[PDB]
């Protein structure tokens, strides 16, 4: 009973009151590892306890870099902590809600194979009928796709059945393409691509270039590379409770918790709605397309002290403009800080070349405004308000002249027909002019083919700045 | 994490808000988005037209995560011994956002419950170690008494 | 009635359960009447049992991170 004598000589917890069973486990554990190096001195033992903690943390953190960083864990951590980045940023007090649907990506194409028509699918029930197609129910603004799209047939058949779903419920489906979409199989070699226009004119993409020409592709945006979610832990910077955890991140950059940027692009759909109650404001580094507060990880490079880029590539301005013409919502990263920016939210639809007539040169610029997708979101709201507002009216005592007036006096609080209004009148009233022409339907009288023809304001994109010197002036 | 307050009344009830404070806003039908995608670790056997959509805001995110029962069961590499070709399956039960942290992941692994308990026994030693210099006097007695020491290590 | 500014505790606190249950019930009392409870810890709070050996403590941060 000499171990009881060491507790009773230890006057801090001697007479068996509290903590005498824990400290008894402390003495007996240190003696079992003491035989590797015999030494008898307490301050060296205060280092020898610490030398049994550094070797212990090599045993634990090498296991906790393997219980983490797993393909089942990390893909189900980025898909769920990335939701928390969509919940924490969006102000739910400013009239915002978000629905959460558990599907899997292989189940969803089977569910479109399930119904003979997209208007009887199971996803059509949750996008259209449980939301928008419902008396009093709140309608759906956009669909975040937490997916990684390939250019194969089981992913061009899905987007053909999501463009048709997006054209029925007036909500664009935002998701992302993968590394294998560009044909690189490892993502950080994207700026090495020296001609991305010729890559998309390959016969592997026949189900892509036919998707782009389609009419219902207007409601399909496919987003950025990827973005970082979790800073790897550190015993000084971001510690853990009663433990020192240094997450040894290897040269493989797949071990970082890389999220899906359909989360981060819908952050700008909602942080534009929480400020102006509309959403054309998604393409500005200082005007509402700036994904701020990204995680950074300052590590040691080959000699220097650099930072891990929070998006996996540094998208140049020419690479982003070439992605903008080819229908991609790219996220350039502010090199050297924790910010990023969108510059053009163009949907995958292609501007169809119309012949060189007077109307053809006009309608080409008219059809170009459909594809760009901040402008869909100022008329998707003019399909969600007007569906709700003319649902209450069924059964009233109205006229065609009364139908013209309940719409013209309604939308002219969204119209600021003015060449230079202030910066708040432009975004509270995103339209600029609106024409409403109510007609009739003969045969069955009292059915009204009205033609709401809105027109937006125009943002800032590209100039020339052709410098010279004059010498005198 | 609760401020001690009094019963409310017609008298006035001051409570030091150690907190600072935010603000809120409202609209028409809110801009509702539907986040769709794989959120658990399997494929559910019910067809799509019967399962439901859950509404998440900042206040109920801890309750949506708890009732999902994200149970991640996988076989990972064993780096707790000298074997390279050893594997060790785990069992995870996630109920809060702090369950992703290694304090609660290692607490759900029984092979790591004994290693944090090993460290907690070593942090407990370091306090009374260098304060009393009579501990090293009996380390040499345990160096002398080798028979009675090994009989007590098994206990 | 004149309100209470502070509570002088003429006590000698231990770190045991009958003295951490008291301070849990004095922090809640101090948050209702807006008056901090001032008292003192004893020699046995630091685990020395005789007080004049307090500067001999060479690391007091690790003493408080004990179970």
């Amino acid at each position: 009973g000499s171990l009881l004598d060491e507790i009773m000589a230890q006057t801090r917890c001697a007479p068996s009151e509290e903590g005498y069973d824990i400290a008894k486990k402390g003495v007996a554990a240190f003696i079992e590892n003491l035989m590797g190096s015999q030494h008898s001195a307490e301050p060296v033992n205060k280092s020898l306890v610490d030398q049994m903690l550094v070797e212990l943390d090599k045993k634990i953190s090498a296991q906790m870099d393997e219980i983490l960083h797993n393909s089942q864990f990390q893909a189900m951590e980025s898909a769920w902590r990335g939701l928390k980045l969509f919940v924490d940023r969006t102000d739910f007090r400013e009239n915002n809600k978000v629905e959460i649907l558990h599907v899997t990506k292989d189940e969803l194409l089977e569910d479109f194979e399930f119904a003979p028509e997209t208007a009887q699918s199971g996803l059509y029930k949750h996008v259209y009928s449980a939301g928008y197609g419902q008396f009093g129910g709140e309608p759906v603004g956009a669909i975040i796709g937490n997916y990684a799209f390939t250019p194969s047939t089981p992913d061009m058949k899905l987007l053909q059945y999501m463009g048709a779903l997006g054209a029925m419920a007036h909500a664009p489906f935002i998701s992302s393409v993968g590394p294998e979409f560009f044909g690189i199989d490892s993502f950080e070699e994207l700026p090495n691509i020296k001609d991305l226009k010729s890559t998309f004119e390959s016969p592997k993409y026949t189900k892509w270039r036919s998707l782009r020409e389609s009419e219902d592709a207007r409601y399909l945006g496919l987003t950025a590379p990827r973005f970082l979610l979790r800073v790897p832990y550190d015993p000084i910077e971001n510690p853990v409770k009663s433990f020192n955890y240094a997450e040894n991140v290897s040269a493989s950059h797949e071990h970082y918790l890389w999220g899906n940027t359909a989360f981060a692009f819908a952050t700008r759909l909602t942080d534009s709605f929480a400020k102006y109650r509309w959403c054309p404001n998604i393409i500005g580094p200082q005007s509402g397309g700036a994904v701020e507060d990204l995680p950074v990880h300052v590590f040691e490079s080959m000699g220097a002290l650099q930072s891990k880029i929070p998006t996996e590539v540094l998208i140049t301005d020419r690479k982003e403009f070439e992605l903008a013409e080819e229908g991609f919502i790219a996220l350039t990263m502010r090199k050297g800080s924790d910010n990023a920016a969108f510059f053009s939210a163009n949907s995958i639809q292609k501007p169809k070349v119309f012949p060189n007539t007077k109307e053809g040169k006009e309608a080409e610029t008219n059809y170009k405004l459909g594809t760009q997708l901040p402008y869909m979101m100022i008329i998707n709201r003019l399909a969600h308000y007007v569906k709700v507002l003319q649902r209450e009216q069924i059964g009233a005592w109205k006229e065609r002249q009364d139908l013209e007036r309940e719409l013209n006096s309604w939308i002219k609080q969204y119209v600021a027909d003015q060449e230079n209004p202030p910066a708040d009148v432009r975004s509270r009233r995103p339209l600029r002019a609106a024409r409403i022409e109510v007609m009739d339907v003969e045969g069955n009288p009292g059915w009204y083919q009205v033609s709401l023809s809105v027109r937006p304001h125009f943002k800032y994109m590209g100039a020339n700045f052709e410098l010279s010197l004059v010498g005198r002036l | 994490s609760k401020e001690g307050s009094v019963a409310p009344k017609e008298r006035i009830n001051i409570k030091y808000i150690p907190a600072t404070g935010d603000a809120q806003a409202e609209v028409e039908l809110p801009l509702k988005t539907l986040v769709v995608g794989d959120f658990k670790g399997h494929a559910e056997q019910t067809p799509l037209e019967e399962r439901a959509t859950v509404t998440v805001d900042k206040n109920n995110f801890e309750a949506v995560m708890r009732e999902s029962e994200l149970k991640i069961t996988a076989t990972v590499k064993n780096k707790l011994t000298d074997d390279e070709n050893a594997e060790l399956p785990v069992e995870l039960n996630f109920k809060s956002l702090a369950d992703f942290a290694p304090d609660a992941v290692a607490s759900q692994v029984p092979e790591l419950k004994k290693l944090i308990e090993l460290r907690e026994a070593l942090v407990a030693l370091k306090g009374p170690l260098g304060n009393i210099p009579a501990f090293r006097e009996r380390l040499q007695s345990l160096l002398n008494s080798e028979e009675s020491r090994e009989k007590l290590l098994a206990e």
